[PDB]
């Protein structure tokens, strides 16, 4: 799960991927960057742990609003507001 | 059992000589294969019973294109194709 | 239920990835368990033995940079 | 520890940047891993600091750019080298 202590300025929620995915298959949908920790919320949402703030933000900025299949969409933001 | 939506497919009139791998075969050669197995056999044996799921609804959809009359034809062979659906509510959210 | 007919070993990637990043270089195969083997190596367990037969032949020999190549092998010969 | 051939030191940064400045320079050349201003010269004016890339490839697409180990900007001039 999530390492104890992680900074706010790592992490990301994302949501909308297929339901059956597990934390690796989050993972995946995140590469090239490196994740830590990821902590499930729900089928569809997790928190995941990003090594750095910069990847938090290309993260986003390449994830937000992609359309994985006609039924799916990603929603992925930073936790830091 | 939960299937990434709209990627999968029953199918049905495989020969009686194939395995599964014959069956993931015809299938790799329009995308990715996450699943394929024969599950059952006819009455006369003659034919046989299966399912398939795609990688993605991308790799389903280029397997929806070479179809003709619901139907995959090869060379010797003939599989009737359906599209496969979840069972509703049993996803847990 | 575990098979090793799921499994594969992975080795040749850069040292640094952690099981996540490992189960990155498989994507989009389904990965359900990695052991960690050495600072190079692991054992992956996929979904099932054609996810195994697909990502050998997608990622064997697959050149990641010109300091690393991967070697992808099915545990089971 | 690093990925080889991914990183680079980077030499005469202005003053007044940040790390984020840092990473806006070389975003523009490929996904960036790690990015840090470090530390200033003893008389205020130059910054040192140190860029990782995701991937050799987009370290490779920095090289492309440079002159003389120059990263000539609009208004500036970094001296970027291999991390070893």
């Amino acid at each position: 799960s999530m390492p104890r202590g992680a900074d706010q300025e790592n992490m990301l929620k994302i949501s909308g991927y297929p339901g059956m995915l597990n934390t690796f298959g989050i993972a995946q949908l995140l590469t090239p960057y490196r994740v830590n920790g990821i902590t499930i919320t729900g089928a569809q949402s997790a928190v995941v742990a990003l090594e750095n703030k910069f990847q938090v933000y290309q993260a986003v900025q390449d994830f937000n609003g992609k359309k994985l299949d006609r039924n799916h969409k990603l929603q992925v933001s930073s936790l830091v507001v | 059992a939960y299937y990434l939506k709209d990627a999968g497919f029953h199918i049905r009139n495989i020969p009686k000589a194939w395995n599964d791998w014959n069956l993931f075969h015809v299938f790799q050669n329009f995308g990715k294969v996450s699943y394929c197995r024969v599950v059952g056999q006819s009455n006369d044996g003659q034919v046989q019973l299966g399912f398939v799921n795609m990688m993605s609804v991308a790799d389903a959809d280029e397997v929806r294109k070479n179809l003709n009359d619901g139907n995959l034809i090869g060379e010797n062979f003939t599989l009737k194709v359906t599209d496969h659906k979840n069972v509703g509510g049993s996803l847990l959210p």
